[PDB]
């Protein structure tokens, strides 16, 4: 499976790979994270079509293989609407259960706000709905690291010095600490990295690193708004998580009734280093409110 | 962003 196409969304061509499950008892709509990685990291959720889940990845706009319209439309906003039109053109007026990763997830909680009326659930794994305040926390972790990496991020990061040999040290560090803890980097996640560092987006929506947020999202905080979201919710985060689960909170507290749960031994990238118990979860989750 |  997966049916890879180009589909034409507010006038430029967005990628898509759209997996089916066999008895299809529902379709998960999912959106990577960076801003500006690609779909590719995620793939691992493709295990959940197994469970009668059909999966939707793409890569947004400006990310991976789709293409980039022009910069003044690189918001969470256009975002929002390119998944609502993606989702109406692909699927018409059925109701879909949507799935955000890091960026993707603080884009689905603002996709929510607006179209949940389109939604089954939703689910956020080391989402956020504060920009601020995940940076305050991964400040936090900075300190909470070795000297050296912690004057190199301080020193370098301070002077624009990303490409330092030290500094990178340090982000190496960060990364297999609250990025993904586990050996042997899968293909997929490295060739979102790489799909990062290539493109435009990350570098302008974000900033430099995971940890380094100053681009044009620095202030989106949308904490006030998520809490009309009345839709059945997952709120997921890793122990170790670069998003800490005190971000994960402030999202769970807002949404009424919603699930929070906090992946032991695991940080950003859950669904690799516990593929099988992240994805049985999520499967479970669908399946409860079919 | 990175890996090496
Ligand atoms: O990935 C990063 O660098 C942060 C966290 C998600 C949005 N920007």
């Amino acid at each position: 499976e997966c049916i890879e196409n180009y589909a034409k969304v507010n006038g430029i061509y967005i990628y898509y790979k759209l997996c089916k499950a066999p008895e299809e008892k529902a379709k998960l709509m999912t959106m990577h994270g960076g801003p500006g990685m690609s779909h590719d990291y995620l793939l691992s959720l493709r295990d959940m079509t197994k469970e009668g889940i059909t999966v939707l990845f793409y890569d947004q706009f400006g990310c991976g293989r789709s293409e980039e319209p022009d910069q003044s439309k690189f918001t969470i906003d256009y975002g929002v609407e390119e998944a609502e039109a993606l989702r109406s053109k692909l699927f018409g007026n059925e109701k879909v259960f949507l799935m955000g990763s890091s960026y993707g997830g603080a884009l689905a909680l603002a996709y929510a706000v607006k179209y949940q009326d389109h939604l089954k659930g939703l689910i956020v794994s080391g989402g956020l709905s504060s920009v601020p305040l995940t940076v305050k926390e991964m400040n936090r972790l900075i300190d909470e690291l070795p000297a050296k990496y912690r004057d190199a991020i301080k020193k370098y990061g301070s002077s624009g010095s990303y490409e330092n040999p030290e500094y990178q040290e340090a982000v190496n560090y960060f990364y297999h600490q609250h990025l993904l803890r586990s050996e042997d980097w899968p293909p997929e996640v490295l060739k979102s990295l790489e799909y990062a560092e290539r493109r435009n987006v990350y570098r302008i929506m974000n900033g430099p690193n995971q940890f380094t947020i100053t681009g044009t999202i620095k202030d989106w905080d949308i904490t006030d708004k998520i809490s009309a979201i009345k839709i059945p919710t997952l709120i997921t985060v890793g122990e170790y998580d670069e998003v800490t689960p005190n971000v994960a909170r402030v999202i769970h507290e807002k949404i009424a009734g919603s699930e929070l749960h906090v992946f032991r031994d695991c940080s950003h990238l859950t669904m690799w280093e516990d593929r099988e118990g992240y994805n049985k979860l999520l499967s479970d989750f669908i399946l409860k409110h079919l | 962003p990175l890996g090496g």
